[PDB]
């Protein structure tokens, strides 16, 4: 077993959230975003009609050059 | 992409 893995942090918050369900920017390693820091991104970035990196900086999708952006099943998930 | 949620 594991106690826990080592320490990662909320890009936004600071929070721990290694071994917890949270958002993984795909071409970022270190943009892991706690779901209450997604959900403000969620609502902030809605009304544009696409929801990008919580960082603001449009991270592309691996392999791509556009922005990666949510799917509505994650942003199902993460506002339950 | 797989999802972004851990
Ligand atoms: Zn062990
Ligand atoms: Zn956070
Ligand atoms: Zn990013």
């Amino acid at each position: 077993s594991l106690a826990t893995s080592a320490p990662l942090c909320c890009t936004l918050c600071h929070e721990r959230l290694e071994d917890t369900h949270f958002v993984q920017c795909p071409s970022v390693p270190s943009h892991k975003f706690c779901f209450p820091c997604s959900r403000q991104s969620i609502k902030q970035q809605g009304a544009s009609g696409e929801v990008y990196c919580p960082s603001g900086e449009k991270c592309p999708l691996v392999g791509s050059n556009v922005p990666w952006a949510f799917m509505q099943g994650e942003i199902a998930t993460i506002l339950a | 992409r797989p999802s972004v949620i851990t």
